[PDB]
């Protein structure tokens, strides 16, 4: 006669016999926190390995922390072996991976790259790589999710982002199909990515209403609706009914 | 022409069509064209709403009379509408 | 933890509550044929932003499907029947295919991990466990049943494997809530083999003899084992290491609670697997964690 | 409300797109778009400007205007946002709750043709300036400004 199950944010529901809905809330604020402002490329493995462990410290990650500061000493750098740590970055990877503490390992993983990415099999990285994807769209970080797809040392992850997400568009005019890099029909000779609101070509990024199939400028079609319900091209459509 | 063509567009002048004849206001300047043509269109657009609520009135007087037939001029005005067509 | 109550309206006893896979959203069912479908704002409040009813006799369990199918219900009921509902946008729910294969009571229904697909597993009261699925996830209307695995005891819950690892087959265990006499195991677990595309009884857990409420994989999220936690008369917590044909795994308990003091009805998991949450018939939810000398611990009881 | 015969004739459109075109130069474009929104109510015969439409790429057919992520002509799935993965869509038939709210609108890069909702891409590129599909170094929005 009862039911109980967690949420994602540490809530849980707990309904009893007499029956009661109770959703006893408390979590990881800090996952959310952590995901949102590391830096995993473009910087220097020092620099990018500096911010990671003050952000974890900002925290109370004190750990983190230090483990980051540590993997920034061993590798940027009568010396130690070239490949002396290995074997611990392994086990500091599998110790935070087996916790639970996916984000960390695969943060490690992408900070470090080629470093660390042919010491570890291919099949564990995957997992971790997609627990980590799944924690992220959980919080709905589609940002962060996004960016250790393009990150990612797996060509499997890697290739997650790329599955169906190119768009065929047409010409109106013509119905025909477009250029795949391209802004002008190939027949009617028209500037088919007109945008509706400031009538210059868009270039770049075009957002399209399904229902008149009218749209331009991502910006300008945003302000637009939001300063107005109708169609900026003008065809009597409330693209987005109040 | 063009600045006041400016102007008028950032007072939304021509845009109002809860009574039409206010736009001559909205042409900012006192205009006696702008004015008696928006007050015309006023007039035949309250015209067909009235024959709505009880197309040809936007042809034009030239249009209306040309069906006017039957009129008797008066020879004498005694000094004292609806006899006429 | 800070309680709040919510008036769930529901005329008769809630069975199940399920929440959806971003944590946003809620579903109860309840043995009045109802299910209901929380989704809170954010002022906090769960608001029941639809309420049907879905079967004849009571409906047991209530489970999400991943998003990337769309908002999927599915529910099983004591009419034999496990019927799959989806959301069309105001918020209308329609059934799109009713499970009849089972000749009785479905006890329990749970979707598939992402990683399968679209796939769906129903245990029935006669010992049968029927795997689905949907080949074009575009058409929810057309399920075809993949397996049906007899497992010779009146099933009563079912859980899939949460791992997402290329490197663990899939895996389901059933747990059995019949009361004979005879000591036989309550809990088996069958994991699939690629070789013979069929689910094959991998391994069963003889120590585990008392009736058994609930089981709930542990979500792997990086782990190299299985967890697996059973609601019994008891709290047991069972590791799965498999070692270097089914998979052999050293089947060690790393945790018994008799906390409760009374029979175990439901046993959740957290999204890290870290926290266990058992509701026995005291009324009280017992959070269980691990510390790092993998010594099971209570950390906080928890009251209606 | 003129009649058709003079709206469809040539002066009084070739005044139309005159003002319209003094609109653009003087960058009105949103009273550009009143005054459009004003000749297609006032005059039927006044074409909306003809734009681009995705097509699905299994069956070739418009999906512009029953899973809403699903092509109305073949059900093939329609492309997925390249942030969330999860197929695009956007159902189709005030004070009112928004039947189609702006942030789940179709919206792709116009020279690599890689897309995602409006929303999601919106974030990404104020976030970060590649394009969200993996092995694509086009600046999406870097192209238009
Ligand atoms: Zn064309
Ligand atoms: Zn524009
Ligand atoms: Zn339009
Ligand atoms: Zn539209
Ligand atoms: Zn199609
Ligand atoms: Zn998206
Ligand atoms: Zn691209
Ligand atoms: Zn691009």
């Amino acid at each position: 006669p009862e039911g109980l199950c967690y949420g994602l944010f540490g809530d849980l529901a707990f309904a009893a016999k007499e029956s009661a809905l109770s959703v006893f809330e408390t979590g990881m604020r800090w996952f959310v926190d952590t995901a949102e402002r590391y830096a995993l490329a473009g910087r220097p493995l020092a620099e990018l390995c500096d911010h990671n462990a003050k952000v974890a410290r900002e925290l109370g990650r004190n750990q983190v922390a230090q483990t980051w500061t540590m993997l920034r000493i061993i590798y940027c750098s009568s010396r130690l072996p070239p490949d002396f740590f290995g074997v611990l970055v392994r086990d500091m990877l599998h110790f935070y991976a087996e916790q639970g503490d996916v984000q960390m390992a695969v943060s490690v993983l992408i900070v470090l790259g080629e470093r660390v990415r042919k010491d570890i099999d291919e099949q564990t990285q995957e997992h971790w790589y997609t627990s980590y994807i799944d924690l992220l769209q959980r919080f709905r970080l589609w940002n962060v999710s996004n960016e250790v797809v393009k990150l990612s040392t797996s060509r499997a992850v890697s290739c997650l982002n790329q599955a169906s997400t190119t768009l065929h568009v047409n010409c109106s005019h013509c119905k025909r199909p477009m250029s795949s890099r391209g802004w002008v029909c190939d027949r009617c000779h028209r500037c088919a990515s007109m945008c509706a609101v400031c009538h210059h070509v868009v270039k770049g990024l075009f957002v399209w209403c399904q229902g008149c199939s009218h749209g331009g400028h991502l910006q300008h079609i945003m302000k637009w609706l939001e300063g107005s319900s109708h169609c900026p091209a003008g065809c009597g459509h409330l693209c987005e009914y109040s | 022409i063009a600045t006041k063509m400016r102007l008028r567009a950032l007072s939304r002048y021509g845009l109002d069509t809860e009574q039409v004849w206010r736009n001559h206001i909205l042409a900012g300047n006192e205009d006696p064209q702008l004015k008696s043509l928006w007050y015309t269109l006023h007039f035949m657009k309250q015209y067909t709403e009235d024959m709505d609520q009880k197309s040809l009135v936007y042809a034009g007087i030239k249009s209306i009379v040309k069906s006017s037939l039957g009129m008797v001029e008066s020879s004498r005005h005694n000094w004292s509408i609806q006899n006429l067509n | 933890f800070v309680a709040r109550s919510i008036a769930a309206d529901h005329k008769d006893l809630i069975h199940d509550v399920s929440f959806d896979f971003h944590g946003r959203r809620m579903a109860t069912c309840s043995s009045d044929q109802s299910v209901k479908v929380w989704d809170k704002s954010e002022s906090g409040d769960w608001h029941c932003t639809a309420s049907w009813k879905t079967h004849s006799g009571s409906v047991w369990r209530v489970t999400w499907a991943h998003p990337e199918f769309g908002q999927v219900l599915a529910s099983c009921s004591f009419d034999r029947t496990a019927a799959v509902w989806e959301e069309i946008v105001q918020s209308h729910w329609v059934k799109r295919t009713t499970l009849v294969d089972s000749r009785t009571s479905v006890t329990d229904v749970k979707f598939a991990p992402k990683h399968m697909g679209l796939m769906l597993a129903t245990c029935s009261a006669d010992g049968i466990v029927r795997i689905y699925e949907a080949p074009d996830v575009m058409n929810l209307s057309q399920w075809s049943l993949q397996h049906e695995i007899s497992c010779k005891l009146s099933c009563s819950c079912i859980s899939w494997n949460p791992s997402s690892s290329r490197a663990h087959s899939p895996m389901i265990a059933v747990g059995s809530d019949d009361s004979s006499p005879n000591a036989m195991a309550k809990v088996q677990i069958f994991e699939y083999n690629e070789n013979t595309r069929k689910y094959a009884k991998a391994e069963t857990l003889m120590t585990v003899t008392d009736p058994v409420h609930d089981i709930a994989f542990a979500p792997n999220l990086g782990r190299s084992f299985h967890i697996l936690a059973i609601a019994t008369k008891d709290v047991r917590i069972f590791t799965l290491k498999p070692v270097r044909g089914p998979t052999k795994f050293e089947i060690h308990i790393v945790a018994q609670f008799d906390n409760h003091n009374s029979q175990v009805w439901r046993v959740s998991w957290n999204i890290t697997g870290t926290v266990l949450a058992s509701s026995g018939d005291d009324g009280c939810v017992r959070l269980w964690k691990a510390n790092y000398m993998d010594n099971w611990k209570c950390t906080g009881i928890l009251k209606g | 409300g003129s009649p058709l015969d003079v709206l469809k004739d040539e002066r009084v459109q070739y005044w139309i797109e005159n003002y319209r075109n003094l609109l653009d130069a003087w960058r009105f474009w949103h009273k550009r778009a009143e005054f459009d929104i004003h000749r297609s109510k006032l005059d039927p015969s006044s074409k909306p400007l003809a734009q681009v439409f995705v097509s699905c790429n299994f069956c070739g057919k418009s999906i512009s205007y029953s899973k809403v992520t699903s092509c109305p002509g073949c059900r093939k799935p329609l492309p997925r946002c390249a942030l969330c993965l999860i197929n695009m869509g956007t159902p189709v038939s005030s004070k009112d709750k928004k039947l189609a709210q702006f942030n789940n609108w179709f919206t792709w890069c116009h020279n690599c043709r890689h897309g995602g909702h409006a929303g999601h891409m919106l974030s990404w590129f104020r976030d970060h300036a590649e394009c969200p599909v993996s092995a694509c170094t086009c600046k999406c929005m870097q192209l238009d400004t």
